[PDB]
């Protein structure tokens, strides 16, 4: 699969207090209209924060927008419903006016969809992954992507987990 | 007189486990008579003793956009639809304030989002907001509504 969803870090090292920007990116997802992803991190090592301001995420904090899903003509909506004590984020952004989107004949298929920040509480090796949730019954390793007919994309893409943070 | 029959399906993809729940419970009325029927788990309905004539057929279900089919001409036993080509019903005209408004719009989306990212064991979960009845309220449910965003009953 050269079609994929993944997370990329601007850097994979961090002193205590420094922020890593974690960007959720897609590649060649046909007629893409929205994502939902469930992410697991270690809350004693990393603190979820806004990637620009450094403000701590609460359990309703919203993911920072990327390149895609920001055309206001298609009526984007965004959601965040987390369990920060368990190190779980759940992020979702999507278009609602799907007929308008299709009428443009200009699908968004490759690029950035979300950005979250992670502040190092400890300088210590740690792992971030997309992770299955019971709240997402047919999730593909904790991801559900949709096309512009409003249907779930059920196959044909890879979920590429990010590299380790502060490995040595 | 005659038997009017057919198939109703919701307009979203189902599974073996969810289909029998979501295909059942559509009420099909022959307007002008007091004759109705409710679809079974295969989406099938049957109304007997219908008098010959021309009717509007009305289809309703909680949290679905009401449909009217005009000029249904009945001269003998008639099949309105088939299992391979059913009448589709659009989920996501939600009961808000104990009433649906016959439009699928942002308010319907916001109603679902009140329990976004929950599963059936959560106290916050409400089965009515789980449109595809997969036991979770997730982006799938929201995208089902988005399929017909900004539509009203006359758009069927
Ligand atoms: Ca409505
Ligand atoms: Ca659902």
């Amino acid at each position: 699969m050269e079609s994929y969803i993944t997370m990329n870090f601007d850097k994979n090292t961090a002193e205590v207090g420094q922020i890593i920007k974690a960007t959720v990116k897609i590649n060649k997802i046909t007629n893409f209209s929205g994502y939902q992803v469930n992410i697991k991190y270690d809350p004693t090592v990393l603190q979820a924060v806004n990637p620009k301001t450094g403000v701590a995420y609460t359990n309703s904090s919203l993911p920072t927008s990327g390149e895609l899903l920001v055309n206001e003509d298609y009526g984007p909506i965004v959601q965040g419903v987390h369990k920060i004590s368990e190190g779980i984020l759940n992020l979702s952004r999507s278009y609602t006016a799907l007929d308008v989107y299709r009428a443009s004949e200009s699908p968004e298929e490759t690029g950035t969809v979300a950005v979250v920040g992670f502040k190092a509480l400890q300088k210590k090796a740690t792992t971030v992954v997309f992770e299955h949730s019971v709240t997402m019954p047919n999730g593909i390793i904790g991801t559900t992507l949709f096309n512009w007919y409003g249907n779930r994309i059920t196959s044909g893409y890879s979920v590429i987990q990010p590299g380790e943070i502060n490995s040595e | 007189g005659t038997t009017v029959s057919g198939y109703i399906n919701p307009d979203f993809v189902t599974t073996s486990t969810t289909a029998p729940i979501v295909k059942a419970g559509f009420t099909v009325e022959i307007v002008g008579t007091t004759k109705s029927a409710v679809t079974d788990s295969n989406g099938y309905f049957e109304i007997k003793d219908v008098a010959a004539g021309t009717y509007t057929v009305k289809i309703t279900k909680a949290n679905y956009l009401t449909r009217e089919i005009a000029n249904v001409s009945v001269t003998a036993d008639k099949e309105l639809s088939t299992s391979a080509s059913p009448i589709l019903m659009w989920a996501g005209d939600m009961a808000i304030g104990g009433t649906q408004d016959g439009a699928i719009n942002l308010e319907d989306i916001l109603e679902i989002c009140k329990a976004f990212n929950t599963s059936s064991t959560d106290a916050k979960y409400q089965v009515g907001l789980d449109l595809n009845r997969d036991g979770a309220i997730s982006l799938e449910d929201v995208m089902i509504v988005a399929k017909h965003f900004g539509k009203v009953s006359s758009d069927y």
